[PDB]
């Protein structure tokens, strides 16, 4: 078609598409990736895959970081936005083909975007805090076959149980700050145990075993050593061996992440600091805070790569409760949003300009593509499947029937509990339609210094 | 088929057939070799998998599998990479047959979980209420015979295990630890107890169950589970290899006679012959060995095959 | 495995297989073959494409052999013969790579070829002369989806006509002789009409103008030139200038194939004789006979690849049912029968040796083949389609359940009127089992004189 | 070692393991080729060896021996050519251990005749003196079928045999002439009476016979008999393959119990097993077949180890 540029530029989103393509729906593949001669990983993460891959092209790494919406909202939806900047981008292929001018081709895809967001926000139900039921089902939803080692029920409710620990009110609005949470790890066997403690834990042994295991209402402040120690305790502590006796005259640790302090600093402003013994293990717990908001999930693996693994998934599914909390809107997923979206762009499709109601299709189409994928991994027909739903999609009675990766039957998707924020996918279109545009956009690439 | 999961299938099944020889109790010797031309000659499947060097990720994934195997527990390092192995080569049937591996991983998952579930029951109890003299030690002892391959030194580990304290009820006894792997099956047996009958006969248990479940999941998924079922096979095949027969043969007899309600029968690998009952001959298993063996095969089998693709970090 | 001969021709019996497995089943697709420079020929036709590709192996042209029974039954139930060789040749590869030896293998596969016709000859229906409505159906089956110009609906109650006039009794077993039966073929434009003649057509025009168009009752028999002419008529004519007067004042034909002369020797042992005008040409019609068995069918379509499929979809329809007719068994097609034959196979095998129990399971599976080959035709997932009729099958009041290439679900194929000859499908498990156990049984290739 | 020699022997060799596959009642078939694309399918030796082309000269060789034996006897065609090849292929580890080929040749010799001498005493007669109704001609028709592998056209076919005149004092009945190697099979056994245990029990005696007789030879002819010996037992291992199970461990078998006093035993190939006596199972070989087997066998190796070289003319 046009430039060479163009051609590269959209070669590119494509290939960045690719990357992440088959790790798309709750049913997805995991990517293998492999780091020099020393170490590799394995992980169903689009935030992961794309940061660890080599982003050695000018164009794309400005799609990453689109597909990153520069917002609260960051999360797996970014797999979203690129997936679909992917198939905007093979549509509009198609068009360059039939010498449509980019102008109109990015006019026809922001008018589309225009009318999809609208779409999802006529669609959305209302949920609020107290609604259990479907946070809960939204925190399953996000760890849709994650290669998790907690039980992943069990693992929604602690999400649920967190975000609901950590919520405060401001002004009929209310807010999620994730900064509370604590996510501390270690792995053993007769782990993927995972456990949900309301306060901080600072993962150390004690730095000397003559030492007060256990200390009530502690208030926290973390020759000469001797003088060192007396102006300290003058009003536990964290940062010699003779300190070591000085302390336990008068608990300790060693090596800490000043992640730690700052979560500690947040959560003490102290009602009970113990050592507790993990299976193989010990480790110092503090429990109670000078701080409603305050929380940590003490995940614990037999296998490291499922244990980091478990780490991703949770503060992506803390992420999505988050959001769904924040903005409180939801969708039915499993590709009925996309649907709606793609009929009611074919239906006013035709109420805009001939060349631009071919962009508008496209983008249609371009969006149809996603469930097709969503079909794809989990090892179905794609095309059966679209057909499927987008014909039993003509009854408004049906407007959440979405795709049941499992059962490959179209269902509906509120009522079988698989549930997303409306923010997310909203702001993914936005994304992917930013990425895509400025992509078209671009004529040229030209050196310069 | 997609070319990355054949490579990493290929490499996991090589690593596993170069792992088959040395299985069971007259498992052949490997020769590992260090950079500085020091040699360490063995047929213990943990030695073997924890000191040797494997360049291929999958292959080294598998091993990660099979270590963490051997530290949750002590035995059945070896089982579990040739199970992981086995797995993996006859899903690649399946995935010649077009079938997408999201599917096979579920239909393994469900053979998996039918299997432990299964597990109990094919098993048989042991006195845990008491460890009173009356032949309930003495038959322990022939375990750990089983286990080693010598009339003394056999009351002297038995009592040195009895002193170390615990009940637990749920009958769960706790330990703070050729001997080595001895002393973990004896705490194995113990700290959950049920035997299970070993030469294979469990696999063969589990897979003629497991075809019968197939036939009611009934899908792909019913192609998957008689994939995991052949898989199971896989160890009496071996087991009747080092017995030296041709392997089929045997296989298909053990078969026909599980079918009986002969129920259990077993290779017995040393007297190089079939027997009805492996029990007798004091062929025996701690469930607590099993399980982790399927876990970790199952683990490693589907883990291979969620992968897709490999990109360049 | 074992020899590389046995290798070898295995290959070739695989190789012949891919021939044709694309072909099979009504919703079957067509080959195209192209012959030096001159010419091409486009059909779904398991004879013809046998026949005109390059049978330079020595191997293999047996297999087409054996395919084609030495016996009156000869049809495209060739085709089942030869993609079943295929199958039982890729199942006993599977097999030999187990070390099993070729007698094990070919035992197991007699043993399961025994259960296999025991099995048809239980389902199968009884069927008579009289069933119009089965025979129509058959006739039907044989016409599934073939190239041809005629309705199929209409030319197969012409097949059943012709096959009914053609039929004589004999002892309680009535016989059908096809070569009764004449097939005549001409292309214009309005054309793909097809015409039943109770008689004989005999294509070319009548040599002299001036001559009884029409002619009532015509007793057959079929200076010099006035001599021969006087002599001829002492007692139509058929085989100069002079002689076109001499029968023209005494209806002639300039040129006729022997075949036209034998059918009419047989046909006349001769009420009507006309010339009749088929679109833009004139041709001689044959009407009435001294014979209650003749007839023919004139085959006439708008393009000559149309007609000449037109031509040997017919045959094989006749065939067909006739083979109904003669064995007066049938069954439901679409699939019904092999599965049941898979699973009395799969019921029967533990009855038998181990080594032996694979090879039988092994020929259930490669029955199983066909079916899925024919899921594949038709655009369908063959495993799905497989196992869900598998599944069904488990009722004995699914004996007939088949399937719908046209719907993708399963029906009873016996009701939709999808309806084989037994006799066709026995006669082709034993073709194939043969070629199989022949290809297994032979160890090394020889070079002779 | 002497190069024309190893080639001969090696041609021949390739030949001889060719027709291996051939031997015995379950025999795969060969599929012979013309020159014009026409083709015949047969597990007959007589055929095969007769219609095929082959073009090195020792092989051709061996192939006349073998035709000149069917000629003089309508059986035991693949078992000369088996056995020859057989012999050089023992052979050759005495010409490796430096042992020049007229020794062998001598030894071979040795053996021969020793085996032809002890094989009238190893055999069991048969009634000449009577075509007499009693059971006389009803063990004949079960050698008739041991060579035809049918209720009716039994007697038809005996009768139709007796027809033609003649006994001879020394019992030795002449006839002027898969029926027609039955027809042989029965003018065989007429035309000297004795009777022989096939399924190699007579290979088997044979050997175990000669070892001890090489132990009186006692030199490096010793070692040749032995040979022979060994290259005898071929047969008997090629039968147990065909028969299924692993050649080795069934000829070990055999020659347990041709030592025990078991005398003669036999491999029972469409049996698929070891039987104790072969004449039991009507399992019988026409002494006259045996010996001219023999014979040519030892004719053609011999023939070929006594070539040194090739010479162009």
């Amino acid at each position: 078609y046009g430039k060479e540029a163009l051609r590269a530029n959209i070669a590119a989103v494509k290939a960045i598409e690719e990357a992440l393509k088959s790790t798309y729906g709750p049913r997805g593949m995991d990517k293998m990736l492999v780091d020099s001669l020393g170490d590799i990983t394995i992980t169903n993460d689009g935030a992961t895959i794309l940061d660890k891959m080599d982003l050695q092209h000018p164009t794309g790494k400005l799609l990453v970081q689109i597909a990153k919406g520069q917002d609260e909202e960051t999360a797996d939806g970014t797999k979203t936005a690129v997936i679909l900047a992917g198939e905007l981008a093979k549509k509009a292929e198609d068009l360059l083909y039939k010498e449509i001018h980019p102008t109109i081709i990015v006019s026809g895809y922001k008018k589309a975007e225009e009318i999809a967001l609208k779409t999802i926000q006529e669609i959305a139900q209302p949920v609020t805090i107290n609604d259990t039921d479907v946070l809960r089902k939204v925190a399953l939803t996000s760890l849709g076959s994650k290669a998790v080692a907690g039980a992943r029920e069990y693992l929604a409710d602690l999400v649920v149980k967190a975000v609901a620990q950590v919520a405060e009110l401001r002004g009929d609005k209310w807010y999620v700050d994730l900064d509370n949470v604590q996510i501390v790890k270690k792995h053993g066997g007769s782990v993927n145990d995972t456990q949900l403690v309301y306060g901080i834990v600072v993962d150390k042994e004690v730095v000397h075993p003559g030492m007060p295991k256990r200390i009530e209402n502690a208030k926290i402040a973390l020759n000469i050593l001797k003088e060192k120690v007396d102006k300290i305790a003058a009003t536990v502590v964290i940062c010699d061996e003779v300190a070591q006796h000085y302390l336990a005259k008068k608990l300790a640790v060693r090596r800490a992440k000043k992640s730690d302090l700052e979560k500690l600093a947040r959560a003490t402003g102290a009602a009970l600091v113990e050592e507790r013994k993990v299976g193989e293990d010990k480790m110092v717990f503090v429990e109670g805070a000078k701080n409603p908001k305050s929380v940590s999930i003490l995940i614990r693996g037999g296998l490291e790569r499922v244990v980091d693994e478990t780490e991703r998934a949770l503060r992506d599914a803390l992420g999505t409760v988050a959001d769904v909390i924040r903005d409180g809107r939801a969708v039915a997923g499993g590709g009925a949003v996309e649907i709606e979206i793609a009929k009611r762009l074919r239906k006013y499709a035709p109420q805009v300009g001939g060349k631009e109601q071919l962009a508008i299709e496209a983008y249609a189409n371009a969006i149809e593509g996603l469930i097709m994928i969503l079909a794809e991994n989990a090892g179905l027909d794609p095309i059966d499947k679209l057909m499927q739903l987008r014909s039993l999609h003509e009854n408004e009675t049906n407007k959440w029937y979405g795709l049941n990766l499992f059962t490959g039957n179209p269902e509906d998707m509120w009522k079988l509990g698989v549930i997303e924020p409306a923010l997310v996918k909203m702001n993914a279109v936005k994304a992917a339609t930013e990425a895509v545009t400025l992509v078209l956009r671009i004529d040229d690439i030209v050196a310069a210094g | 088929g997609r070319d990355a999961l054949r490579n990493n299938i290929l490499a996991a099944k090589t690593l596993a057939e170069m792992l088959r020889s040395s299985l069971g109790p007259k498992g052949l010797d490997k020769m590992l070799i260090d950079s500085f031309g020091d040699v360490t000659i063995t047929n213990d499947g943990a030695t073997i998998v924890k000191d040797m060097e494997i360049q291929h990720p999958a292959a080294k994934l598998l091993v990660e599998a099979a270590k963490a195997q051997d530290a949750e527990v002590g035995d059945g390092t070896t089982s579990a990479v040739v199970l992981a192995g086995a797995l993996l080569e006859k899903a690649e049937s399946l995935l010649d047959q077009n079938i997408h591996p999201t599917i096979i991983i579920e239909g393994y998952k469900k053979a998996y979980n039918k299997a432990l579930e299964l597990l109990p029951q094919l098993g048989t109890r042991i006195d845990i209420k008491d460890l009173n003299s009356s032949v309930a030690r003495d038959t322990l002892r022939k375990i750990a015979f089983t286990t080693l391959a010598l009339n003394k030194i056999i009351d002297m580990v038995i009592d040195a295990i009895v002193n170390v304290a615990e009940p637990l009820p749920n009958g769960g006894y706790n330990v703070s630890l050729s001997i080595n792997d001895a002393l973990h099956a004896l705490r194995n047996i113990l700290l959950e107890p049920v035997i299970l009958p070993g030469g294979g006969a469990i696999e063969l248990e589990l897979a003629m169950k497991l075809r019968e479940y197939a036939r009611s999941v009934g899908g792909k998924e019913q192609l998957a589970i008689e994939a995991f079922a052949d898989a199971l096979e896989e160890i009496p095949l071996i087991l009747a290899e080092t017995a030296g027969l041709e392997a089929i043969s045997s296989l298909m007899d053990l078969r026909a006679r599980h079918a009986k309600g002969l129920s259990n029968t077993g290779v017995d690998v040393i007297g190089g012959k079939i027997v009805d009952d492996v029990y007798a001959l004091n062929i025996i298993e701690p469930i607590r060995v099993k399980s982790q063996v399927l876990k970790s095969a199952t683990e490693a089998a589907t883990a291979i095959l969620k992968i897709d693709d490999l990109i360049a970090a």
